[PDB]
Order: structure tokens, then C-alpha cells, then sequence
């Protein structure tokens, strides 16, 4: 539930968390990387 | 010279020649492995992450 | 897959679910019975 | 007839197939042989003379 | 006489549908598709927002 502020214009409400998206940049050789893309608890498969 | 290679043939000059001594040229299967794992792949991309190697 | 053990489109490839002794009726006089539609053919896909 | 062409902006595309990054370099390497490769013709690969 | 007006661009389809299968390669998979037959996305599966 969200309860607000009367608001004049029609105004976005910018709903966040603390949601981990982290990274990992894999180099088994020298001139290719692997990118190890993840958002942790949005599955991205 | 005559008959120093040139491998006699059944009729002085035939139509249609066989594969027997006229270098038919074999080379070796060239053999790599994989540049990706197939099976590394499968298991990460249907449960969570993206990649790109 | 177990699940279409009863529905027959995962169970064998097209044709030899039902009795397999029918199948002469089908090849040799089908004119009269072109019948390869009442028990209809399952999917196939690669992964 | 008072008429030109005018250019501003060209691209080069391409539709990629996309499959597993496996057999996408295990086919061509099958390609990439000396008695297995590629040719091509045309129904007018005839000549012209006027 | 030459005004300096400009061209509208459309299309015109009416009669048939689109289709947009659910595996990998968008041929024809049929029931049995390729990204959705994995045991991973079929028994604990997720939601669809749109």
C-alpha cells in the first residue's frame, strides 16, 4: 500500500530496491573476455 | 623416359582413367576440438546468467 | 517424456502407437481408408 | 529534364542465423578444407557478343 | 510546378496473423518448441509481465 502527498502534476513514483547486479569479467586467454552478466534475483533466462 | 614413371598403360591410349598411381592427393583430416563448451553453456543461460566468450 | 504417454506425440516418432497389422490395409488398397489423419503424426524438434 | 540523384546515408545489413556457438565454428572448419568448399552458377553463365 | 511536399510511408495487411514462436530459431518447431522444452523453465516456472 502507498499513500501519498496530494501531487499537482502527473509525477512518476521511482520505485527502487537494494537488488544486486555484480559482474564477473572471465579471461582464460590473451585477446578474448567473457562477460558474466547477471541481475541476481531478476533471472535472466 | 618413356617407361621410367610413366606406368604403362592397358591400351596406348585409353578414355577414362582409374584413381590407381595418378597422386590422388589424401590430406589429413584436420582435427580441433571445440572453441566453446556446449555443456558449460546449458546449465548457466536457463537458470540465470548471460554470457558472451 | 511421461506425460504424453496417453496423448502419443512423445511416445513413438508417427505411426507405430496403435496395432501395427493395419498398416497393410493403408500401403496396398488406402483408396477407400486414406486414413493417416484420424490418428495424426507427432511434432519433432532438435535441441 | 531538370532530375539528380542525391545520397545521404548508406548501410550494409545482414540476417545472422542464429544457433549454439558450437557447431557454428565445427561446420565451417568441415568448410574450410580444400576439396570441401563452395561454387556457384547462373542460368546465364552464357556469353554476350554483338 | 514544383512545390516542396512530402511522402507519408505505410503498409497494408488485413487477412492473416503474425506468429512468433517461443524457441530460439523462429522456424517452424511446431508443439514441441526449443527454449521452453527445457526441464529448467517448464515444472518450476516463471510468470509473464508485458
Amino acid at each position: 500500500t502507498f499513500e501519498v502527498d496530494p501531487m499537482d502534476e502527473p509525477t512518476l513514483l521511482y520505485v527502487l530496491f537494494e537488488v544486486f547486479d555484480v559482474v564477473r569479467v572471465h579471461r582464460p586467454h590473451r585477446g578474448v573476455i567473457e562477460t558474466v552478466y547477471l541481475r541476481t534475483p531478476f533471472s535472466a533466462g | 623416359q618413356a617407361a621410367i614413371t610413366t606406368t604403362p598403360r592397358n591400351n596406348l591410349n585409353p578414355r577414362s582413367w582409374p584413381a590407381a598411381l595418378v597422386y590422388q592427393e589424401s590430406p589429413a583430416p584436420t582435427t580441433v576440438v571445440l572453441p566453446r563448451d556446449a555443456q558449460a553453456e546449458v546449465q548457466m543461460t536457463n537458470s540465470g546468467a548471460q554470457l558472451a566468450g | 517424456m511421461p506425460q504424453w504417454s496417453y496423448m502419443h506425440i512423445s511416445g513413438q516418432d508417427a505411426s507405430e502407437y496403435l496395432s501395427p497389422g493395419l498398416v497393410q490395409f493403408a500401403r496396398a488398397t488406402e483408396t477407400y481408408f486414406s486414413l493417416n489423419n484420424k490418428f495424426r503424426n507427432p511434432t519433432v524438434a532438435p535441441t | 529534364d531538370g532530375a539528380s540523384i542525391k545520397f545521404d546515408s548508406i548501410c550494409l545489413y545482414a540476417t545472422f542465423f542464429p544457433m549454439a556457438h558450437n557447431t557454428a565454428s565445427t561446420l565451417e572448419a568441415m568448410l574450410r578444407n580444400d576439396t570441401n568448399d563452395q561454387s556457384f552458377n547462373d542460368y546465364l553463365s552464357a556469353a554476350n557478343m554483338l | 510546378t514544383a512545390v516542396d511536399s512530402i511522402t507519408q510511408k505505410k503498409f497494408l495487411c488485413d487477412r492473416t496473423l503474425w506468429r512468433i514462436p517461443f524457441s530460439s530459431n523462429f522456424m517452424s518447431m511446431g508443439a514441441l518448441t526449443d527454449l521452453g522444452q527445457n526441464l529448467l523453465y517448464a515444472n518450476s516456472a516463471h510468470a509473464l509481465d508485458m
